[PDB]
């Protein structure tokens, strides 16, 4: 109910490590495939925990 | 007649309308390339660069259907207009001959 929102911007993101991290039980991507995340540029990323 | 042609501009409206109609049809056909048609994006490269083939195929098919429909509409309109222009050309040839 009080989910925390963090801003990620002005950096380089290596999603390959996150995808390969087996510690994540569920890794579902909807608007973009996980594999392609390493070859894309985004205006800004929101991380909600 | 020389003075009338030099002064008035709406004399050749018959040809100007044909030119305008063709240009407008081409413009509409080109603008139709910017429609999502329900896909996530209207850019084929963007679609291909964000999803794996199995998920991309759906958006690609939506775009294919939309653009195929646009082309069919344009070609049918062009066929009808070409028939009209052929009738006009036959009339012009008869007028010349007679």
């Amino acid at each position: 109910y009080a989910w925390n929102r963090k801003r990620i911007s002005n950096c380089v993101a290596d999603y390959s490590v996150l995808y390969n991290s087996a510690s994540f039980s569920t890794f579902k991507c909807y608007g973009v495939s996980p594999t392609k995340l390493n070859d894309l540029c985004f205006t800004n990323v929101y991380a909600d925990s | 007649i020389q003075d009338s042609l030099s002064s008035t501009a709406s004399a050749l409206g018959k040809l100007q309308d044909v030119v305008n109609q063709n240009a407008q049809a081409l413009n509409t056909l080109v603008k139709q390339l910017s429609s999502n048609f329900g896909a996530i994006s209207s850019v084929l490269n963007d679609i291909l660069s964000r999803l794996d083939p199995p998920e991309a195929e759906v958006q690609i098919d939506r775009l294919i259907t939309g653009r195929l429909q646009s082309l069919q509409t344009y070609v049918t309109q062009q066929l009808i207009r070409a028939a009209e222009i052929r009738a006009s050309a036959n009339l012009a040839a008869t007028k010349m001959s007679e």
